[PDB]
């Protein structure tokens, strides 16, 4: 085996010093290619803000000090080295959220006889990923990895997007390589964009480490169908059941327990909604918003139930019908609203009289209440056409404002280019 | 001058802890060891690991290391880091976690003979299958399997420690160190050398000790927080018969909510319990009863409303459904007169009307005593066999019962 | 470049990192500290822990590491390993868990006057003390303590970072608006360090960061307040409600289970600290407290328009409160055969005449229970109003001081 | 051991274990890896993480720790830190939330002739993509990807020990059942790398859960409240508590539906059958509470204002209840004067008025008798099938 | 510096860290431990684990490690890497889910006299015995115990710095409020090693709870249902709402019932005053709703097919409504005309014979129910003002 001869005469005879950069002059740079692959996207804890990525960093830079001859070894044409015997360069993930800033496995380089050192190490990176709820669930999110290096300024090491030969001319990899030979598909979330770009400040200077960086974004969509079918049909079931509140009759004794069991359960799906969610004051979910809407119009009906079942057990007893009141409940709101529609002789007689005086007055009573029921008939009837057209349409405004909502079909607003697999530029 | 460093430097010096110190090719180290249990810190019965704080005690013999106390001032023991011997890879292999070895290296206790001395301490998490059958009147039975992880039956001799000839065969417990649980008993704590028939004196897994740990649980708390509660909310069932079955007695709202708090108590156990699916625990096994009672109770209050609230427009009331449930189970004068017959005749029919509603409701009544005295005797008994087969799970009289033997000290 | 080696080499012939760097003896090493922040990951008021990701901007002198550019082919600064140079051991003093050092170990910058610079990353968790009185409209007032666990101002003298300029002092976190991340709910309103010493311990000295930060409660108003309003809304309705409709003790006791639950589920959410009372948890108690004594008192309308003769007798003082004097103040203003025949037409008139005095006085008792209804729901609106509005007008007052005091 | 202790200086003395372990370097190293499962620790379905406990077997030869038993006492075997000595680096393509590697670093056997067998235990976080459509009667299938890391098919060759693997010492999980194990080969070629294919061994189990936990804690209370919705038909409207059984009975369901919801991931591939039973469920329900409404509606009907159209008389009161058997349906003294006419001329409207009534009533009594029958058809129906 | 470069060359050229620091090995090392308790970071009573955030200082003499500073340029301390120098292995004997030794190996202090003072930082995560019987008002002692673990007391001896640990620098915990604290040292004979002691110091902190949070979030709305609960029998029963008040009730207590039981440790060695009361509270509960139930029985009793008993009767409607003070209580064709006239009247009768009796029978029930209501409030204030030993009101 020549490979020992040949690692021996590169790291030992030659005094190969690990803690410096592969230059031959101080004012040399050195060129470090980066690039991507998503193996898969873990996850995103949209409470946490976090997105876990299975990954592999691609790093490729030239050593002057790994070259040999071929020849003068055996034809050995690669080699492989350990990561802890070579310089490599320390690019690390900036913006993670736990403490893990390199990658998770430190492999062999890659190093050919020309001094091409290729550094490919898996990583998986739990990075910062801000979530914009305002349509949840039917958003998508915009995550970035950004990549510096800390170890080195820009006037030492530059970092740069890897380039890709197609027909002998290159081309930068601008996106991030999703390859399909070791490629999970997300059930939840869809890749749509996901470009690369090589960043510079030029507010700051080469002199530090924070002239520059690789981020690699990463714009994805959430597949609503789960939230569909599980968090909004009952929540849009139960909350028509409150506008068919207003159809019990009063006497059922019930409007008010449909109506609130209707508001309690919508208060429960917005409890679970806020389980589900960052607590960020950038913006009101948009099922959320559906859902303070919706629970504001099904308190509406509580409170117009209570005003019915208030106006139907009124009794002469106790309120007077005014003529106003008549006028507007019986008579023209009911069209409005296309609504159906010796001695011992002298005593017998004068307790008849009393009887029938007494039967007389209980039957006009019975009337005036009779009146009372219509007006409250009258009344949910008009709060009925008047509320659920509400309901429905405010429903179908917020969820078809959501479905009416999509990436922008550009990363970089101001960048007309792809950013594309199949036209590198 | 401390006569310990330059022993020490002899010894390790020209000392390669990676060989087994084997004197011979056919020599077979023989290592001894002995649990100190000093907490059982708990049972995690979700993640069924059993978290205990012990002190392993290994014993070996390393004749490299071994001196002439004379030429050292009567030196006879020194205490060397662990790190820079060579030891039994002796680990917990049933283990929840990844940790097989032991967590904090203590020094090594060496004897001017040889002898080796290790007494770490360990937190060990190891797997507990737990039972859930007798659920909280249960006792699990715990075990922690220690084996070498790297040499075999033809290098290593694991055994049980010896004090007087008699090996210790239990979970030593050192009063000078050592804290009740507070939820589980130690009833038996045996250990024994154990064998893999499947295997050879090779493979390194033929040879394992086993240390035994079966807990009782002690139920007071939870009979007190869930069993009690539960039993005297599902007892309140019985009494949607003693309801009017009419508007506002609200047997149906007693009823649905009895059924809504048992659910709740299901959710509560929930979160006791493991969640394996080889048996239901003995409480859900007493809440999906209660449940299901309380279903038919809801039924039967469904249908007592119904038949109470007849009336004979809708329904006719045969004279068999009545003899059943009523006999073995419990020119102006002209117009003046004829105004005044035919008020007559209406009230007349009102009663008549009102009677046979009287009717039904007493045939409601009739049969919702007697669906309530099946309720109770249903609702008794299914409580009593229940918790009555719950407190008679005793603990097994020995720990192994083929043995005779009780391993205790 | 060999000549890099080749300084390497004479550089550290002789160099110990285990010694501070003090080339006569009594000599103090003086380090510059400054922090910058590249993103408030946490504020974890449960724990009361703050998760930040921060570069720690340190800066010493250290004689050995120097050497003439000229002699190296003009070589005029290196990157080291940390680990091959004497550090301060500047930690987080106030860590929550156990991490007192930082996590990511990035080579020292060395110049060839001995000037060493160190901007090492970490993920500190530091222990803030929550103030919960006013939560979710609350600041919090977060430092992060650093000094050197090891050398006291005997040893070394802790600065101020300068500027990139480095002309003047940065009395202050440091934030890059190329590489940093608002955290959406909260709002950084001061940033000062400082300093601090202790009288009574002359060797002690750190350098202090505050992070005087704003809650954005919007989440909290959104998912907590407006529901509980509604709450309070049906609280009053109640008393509207006629007490024949039988959904009086519904409607109540649903409200009162409502707001319970409310309270449980944001026991979650607030700190388990017991140096007082979250506003939110004030509100909510008030809430809970004023439906329960709406179902008192729905109890009572209850009760009192279910009375009649049979069982009850009606006092004066009833008659003078609730008929006369309340009422106009809450605008409620409200032949054998012919003999026994006669007889039983004076039996049957008797018996409605009776009927209607009965019906009479239970009358008078329905109308007492409806003026005493009448009066609760007036009561009970201006007692919800007035509290709610105090309570969220008391909040609302409630922003950091314009001098962070540090 | 003198002997052991002289042939491990001897061994490792001009070691590199850096280089690979081959007399030429055109030539590759066999590895035989097996792996060996102890344990299921867990299945997370949310997170669709699956952490087991297995033992990775791996061996090949090494040629330059050869040794003539002879001149060491006869030894033949002798156990050495797997630091000391060249390894592969095997590595877990599809980790999850551990390591990619092997990190106990364990003490292999190595054997007089230059093999090595090691054997170091791991506990693998490995993605496992949940199918959710048969919960909780559903099987899994998901693998460990293993593969060497930085060395292609020509330098490194990787080969399966046994066809499926070993799970002679696995420890039964009371949660999942391993139906079927086995283990392929693959050469794949990557994007990276396209000149040469890299080795790669995947495992995968399938395992079918035991659905008791979920039946107790989920299905049954969803039964009994889902078969609770049919008693408010049977319950008559004088009762006034038609709509408090229905409510309850559709909130009941929902909660089952939101705790559901917490038991899967919320991938959006396939849509759990009990998910979407539980969501008709729910369906049925709330259209019975829309017919339970139509129907206190109808018997509280005033005649007042309004009439029985003759296509409901027909119909509801002449057609259904014929059909269906099962039920056991159907001076001053002139004032005097009149004032008693004025009292039989009441009843007279009092009884026409309490007819129509009457009718509206058990119109209301046939359609919930109607629902009733659709009820328990259905229950029938659906009892009859799952059987 | 040079003459401190010279000095830590000079030190350690032949120093062994494996070997104990006395110059023979009859004596002992003389170690000075002192706690210093910087944060209390949890109690998981729950668990049964403290978590503290301590330091750990320990004091001895090193005579290998002294030198003469006037060869030195007058260097008279230095900081040495402890990994450099013989460490005590002192162990945290009770440790539960944390670290038993000292794993922030942190730079000492070296004196040219040989002291050494080394003071490292560690978060010990102890066993805690949870006394859970007087909760949210208790107090819990649980300890650290700290002990050489290989060397008896004629090897290496330690003592404490002084009869309390240190908390000069405590910060306040917000829950918890320091009462007392104290180190005690002792000389234990371990099965193990039966001849010669092992020295330990076992230091102890008294915590007293501070109970507002618990109080507001949790008895608070366990005392306002409470209450509610006896206010069911001042409910009509021709309100057909008394079910429903009572039922919410026990059902807000069932649910606060699964808050206590997730809040407290299942330990059954003590019996948790909090999870006894909610108990009993419960047992009230359900005693007042089969009370109404009966009450409501009552109520609709048929007079057709009860009559009441005379006792019932003297007991409820002639000697008890007088004992209630406070209460407003109570204290050709014509012939068939005539037969017509006849037929209503006797109705009438019947209906009101009827009604009285059932009257009568809705009389008891209120009756009864003002004496419930009455002995309800009753045992609900005496229960109010003595449960915890009265700390609850007193609060
Ligand atoms: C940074 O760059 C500026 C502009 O070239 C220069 O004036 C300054 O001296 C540099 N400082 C350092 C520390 O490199
Ligand atoms: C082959 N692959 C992509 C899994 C890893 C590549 O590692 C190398 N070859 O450096």
């Amino acid at each position: 085996n020549e490979e020992e001869r040949l690692i021996n005469d590169l790291l030992i005879v030659n005094k190969y010093n690990k803690h410096v950069r592969p230059v031959k002059h101080n004012n040399e740079v050195v060129n470090i290619a980066l690039s991507l692959t998503l193996s898969n996207l873990i996850s995103l804890k949209e409470t946490d803000e976090t997105l876990t990525s299975n990954v592999w960093m691609d790093h490729a830079w030239y050593d002057h000090r790994l070259t040999w001859n071929a020849s003068e070894y055996s034809d050995i044409s690669i080699l492989r080295l350990p990561p802890e015997l070579v310089w490599i360069p320390d690019i690390v993930l900036q913006n993670n959220n736990d403490g893990q800033y390199h990658v998770a496995y430190f492999c062999n380089v890659l190093v050919r006889p020309n001094g091409y050192v290729t550094w490919l190490p898996p990583a998986i990176f739990r990075s910062s990923c801000p979530i914009n709820v305002l349509y949840f669930p039917f958003d998508w999110q915009n995550c970035s990895l950004k990549f510096t290096a800390l170890n080195y300024d820009a006037n030492e090491i530059t970092m740069d997007l890897m380039t890709d030969t197609i027909d002998g001319k290159d081309y930068p990899i601008e996106w991030i390589i999703i390859d399909p030979e070791a490629f999970t598909e997300n059930g939840e979330w869809e890749i749509i964009h996901k470009p690369a770009k090589k960043n510079i400040y030029p507010d700051k200077f080469p002199n530090g480490t924070n002239y520059q960086d690789v981020t690699f974004y990463l714009i994805i969509r959430r597949k609503p169908l789960f939230y569909v079918i599980n968090f909004i049909t009952p929540c849009v079931l139960i909350s028509f059941l409150a506008s068919l509140a207003f159809y019990l009759p009063a006497e059922s004794g019930e409007k008010m327990s449909t109506a609130i069991s209707v508001l309690l359960a919508q208060a429960v799906f917005l409890l679970l909604t806020s389980q589900r969610l960052p607590e960020t004051a950038l913006a009101v979910p948009l099922i959320g918003k559906y859902l303070m809407f919706i629970m504001s119009l099904v308190t509406g009906v509580i409170v117009n139930c209570g005003i019915v079942l208030n106006f139907h057990f009124r009794t002469p007893s106790t309120h007077v019908l005014s003529t106003r009141v008549k006028q507007i409940f019986l008579e023209k709101l009911p069209r409005i609203l296309h609504m159906s529609r010796h001695d011992e002789i002298k005593s017998g007689i004068d307790s008849t009289n009393y009887i029938v005086k007494q039967i007389k007055e209980k039957n006009a009573y019975d009337e005036e209440v009779g009146n009372w029921n219509l007006v409250g008939q009258t009344i949910d009837r008009l709060s009925m056409f008047i509320i659920t057209p509400v309901m429905v349409l405010g429903t179908i405004f917020i969820f078809v404002m959501g479905n009416f909502n999509h990436p922008p079909a550009k990363p970089f607003e101001g960048d007309p280019f792809d950013y594309s697999s199949d036209h590198p530029r | 001058e401390n006569e310990e460093g330059r022993l020490i430097e002899k010894l390790l010096g020209d000392y390669d802890k990676r060989i087994i110190p084997a004197k011979t090719l056919d020599h077979i180290i023989d290592v001894t060891l002995k649990l100190t249990l000093t907490n059982l810190i708990s049972l995690n019965e979700k993640e069924e690991a059993l978290t205990t704080n012990v002190w392993i005690e290994i014993q070996w013999n390393d004749y490299r290391l071994s001196w002439n106390t004379s030429e050292y001032e009567g030196i006879d023991l020194v205490r060397i880091p662990s790190e820079l011997l060579w030891l039994p890879d002796v680990v917990l292999e049933n283990n929840v976690d990844g940790q097989f070895e032991v967590a904090y290296y203590a020094n090594v206790l060496v004897y001017n003979d040889g002898s080796m001395y290790w007494l770490p301490p360990a937190i060990y998490r190891s797997t507990c299958p737990i039972a859930v059958t007798y659920f909280p009147f249960d006792w699990q039975n715990c075990s922690l399997v220690f084996r070498s992880q790297t040499y075999n039956a033809h290098e290593v001799n694991l055994q049980l420690s010896a004090e007087e000839g008699e090996a210790v065969e239990w979970i030593h417990i050192d009063p000078e160190d050592f804290t009740e649980n507070g939820e589980w008993t130690i009833r038996h704590r045996p250990a024994k050398k154990n064998y893999n028939w499947q295997l050879t004196k090779d493979d390194t897994d033929f040879q394992e000790i086993i240390f035994f740990l079966i807990i009782q649980r002690k139920p007071l708390f939870y009979i007190i927080n869930i069993i009690a509660p539960c039993v005297l909310i599902s007892s309140l069932v019985v009494l949607v018969y003693f309801l009017p079955a009419q508007a506002g007695g609200q047997k149906c709202t007693l009823s649905i909510s009895v059924l809504l708090a048992q659910t709740i108590f299901l959710f509560l156990i929930a979160q006791k319990v493991p969640e394996t699916s080889l048996n239901v625990p003995l409480i859900g096994k007493y809440l999906i009863f209660v449940m299901f009672v309380s279903m038919l109770i809801v039924m039967n209050c469904v249908i007592v409303l119904n038949v109470s609230l007849r009336t004979p427009n809708t329904h006719s009331l045969s004279e068999k459904i009545k003899h059943l449930f009523l006999g073995f189970l419990p020119p102006e004068i002209k117009s003046c007169v004829e105004a005044c017959n035919f008020i007559a005749k209406s009230t007349k029919e009102q009663n008549d009307s009102g009677s046979e509603n009287e009717n039904w409701v007493l045939i409601g009544k009739v049969i919702d005593k007697a669906c309530f005295w099946i309720a109770l005797l249903l609702f008794s008994i299914g409580t009593l066999a229940i918790f009555l087969t719950g407190h008679f799970n005793q603990v097994p009289e020995f720990p192994f019962p083929g043995d005779p033997r009780k391993y205790v000290p | 470049s060999v000549m890099e080696d080749t300084l390497l080499s004479v550089l550290f012939e002789t160099y110990n990192p285990k010694v501070r760097p003090a080339q006569t003896v009594g000599d103090k090493v003086t380090v510059r500290v400054g922090l910058t922040l590249t993103n408030l990951l946490i504020l974890n008021e449960k724990i009361e822990e703050m998760t930040t990701n921060v570069f720690l901007n340190l800066a010493w002198t250290d004689y050995r590491l120097q050497w003439d550019p000229a002699a190296y082919e003009g070589i005029k600064d290196l990157r080291i390993p940390s680990s091959d140079v004497w550090q301060p051991d500047i930690v987080l003093m106030n860590n929550n868990d156990g991490s007192f050092e930082i996590t990511l170990h990035v080579n020292v910058l060395v110049q060839h006057t001995g000037a060493v610079s160190w901007q090492p990353s970490a993920i500190y968790r530091s222990s803030c003390t929550i103030k919960v009185m006013y939560f979710p409209f609350d600041w919090q007032n977060c430092t992060m303590v650093f000094k050197s666990y090891t050398y006291d101002t005997s040893e070394v003298t802790l600065q101020h970072a300068l500027d990139a300029k480095g002309e003047r002092e940065v009395k202050e976190i440091v934030i890059n608006k190329d590489a940093f991340t608002e955290n959406g709910q909260w709002s950084i309103e001061h940033k000062p360090s400082r300093k601090n010493w202790r009288s009574d311990d002359p060797s002690y000295e750190d350098v202090t960061f505050y992070l005087i930060i704003q809650r954005k409660p919007l989440f909290y108003i959104v998912y907590t307040i407006i529901p509980c309003i509604l709450i309070s809304i049906l609280a009053i309705l109640v008393f509207y409600l006629p007490p024949d409709a039988g959904e009086k003790m519904s409607l109540s006791i649903s409200a009162l289970l409502a707001v319970t639950v409310f309270l449980l589920l944001l026991a979650d959410k607030v700190p388990e600290t017991s140096l007082s009372v979250p506003i939110i948890i004030r509100y909510l108690m008030f809430i809970m407290i004023l439906v329960a004594f709406s179902v008192i008192l729905s109890v009572v309308v209850l009760n009192l328009h279910h009375r009649s003769p049979n069982t009850h007798t009606m006092p004066n003082w009833i008659r003078q409160i609730f008929i006369e004097t309340l009422p106009p103040f809450l605008w409620i203003q409200r032949p054998q055969d012919l003999k026994e025949a006669v007889e039983a037409i004076k039996y049957i008139a008797e018996q409605l005449e009776s009927a209607s005095e009965f019906d009479d006085l239970k009358k008078d008792w329905q109308y007492v229970a409806m003026v005493a209804d009448r009066l609760f729901l007036y009561v009970f609106f201006v007692i919800c109003s007035i509290g709610t509005f105090s309570i969220f007008l008391d909040a609302s007052h409630n922003v950091p001081p314009d001098n962070p005091f540090a | 051991s003198e002997h052991e202790t002289r042939l491990v200086a001897n061994l490792l003395e001009n070691y590199n274990k850096v280089i690979r372990p081959v007399e030429h370097h055109t030539h590759f190293v066999d590895i035989t890896v097996g792996l060996q499962l102890i344990q299921l620790i867990s299945v997370d379905e949310v997170n669709q993480i699956v952490e087991t406990n297995v033992r990775l077997r791996q061996q090949w030869i090494d040629v330059r720790l050869r040794w003539n038993p002879a001149d060491y006492g006869g030894i033949k075997k002798i156990r050495l830190p797997s630091d000391d000595v060249w390894l592969p680096d095997l590595v877990l393509y599809n980790n999850a939330d551990g390591d990619f590697a092997i990190v106990h670093m364990t003490k292999l056997l190595l054997d007089y002739t230059g093999k090595i067998m090691w054997t170091p235990p791991a506990i693998f976080k490995s993605y496992c993509e949940i199918i959710v459509t048969h919960f909780p009667f559903d099987q899994q299938n998901c693998t460990m990807k293993l593969g060497i890391w930085t060395y292609d098919g020509t330098k490194v060759s990787i080969s399966p020990e046994s066809d499926r693997p070993d799970l002679s010492t696995f420890m039964e999980s009371g949660e999942w059942v391993m139906k079927d194990y086995r283990g392929w080969k693959h050469w794949v070629y990557y994007t990276c790398c396209p000149d040469t294919p890299y080795l790669d061994i995947t495992y995968h189990f399938i395992m079918q859960r035991i659905p008791l936990y979920f039946v107790v804690n989920v299905i049954i209370p969803c039964l009994l409240f889902s078969f609770l919705t049919g008693l408010v038909f049977y319950l008559p409207t004088d009762s006034g508590e038609k709509m408090t059984l229905s409510i309850s009975v559709l909130l009941s369901l929902t909660v089952f539906l939101l705790v559901i919801v917490e038991l899967i991931p919320s991938t959006s591939s396939a849509v759990p059958l009990i998910g979407k039973y539980m969501l008709f469920t729910m369906i049925f329900v709330i259209s019975s509470i829309i017919i339970t409404v139509v129907v206190i509606n109808t018997h509280h009907r005033s005649p007042s204002t309004h009439t029985m159209p003759q296509w409901v008389r027909k119909i509801f009161i002449d057609t259904i209840p014929n059909v269906m058997f099962f039920s056991t349906m159907k001076p001053d003294v002139k004032s005097a004067i009149e004032g008693v006419k004025y009292i039989a001329e009441h009843m007279k409207s009092d009884e026409e008025s309490s007819n129509a009534a009457e009718e509206w009533k058990y119109v209301a009594m046939v359609i919930d008798h109607i629902l009733l029958c659709v009820f328990m058809l259905i229950c029938i129906i659906g009892t009859v099938s799952v059987f």
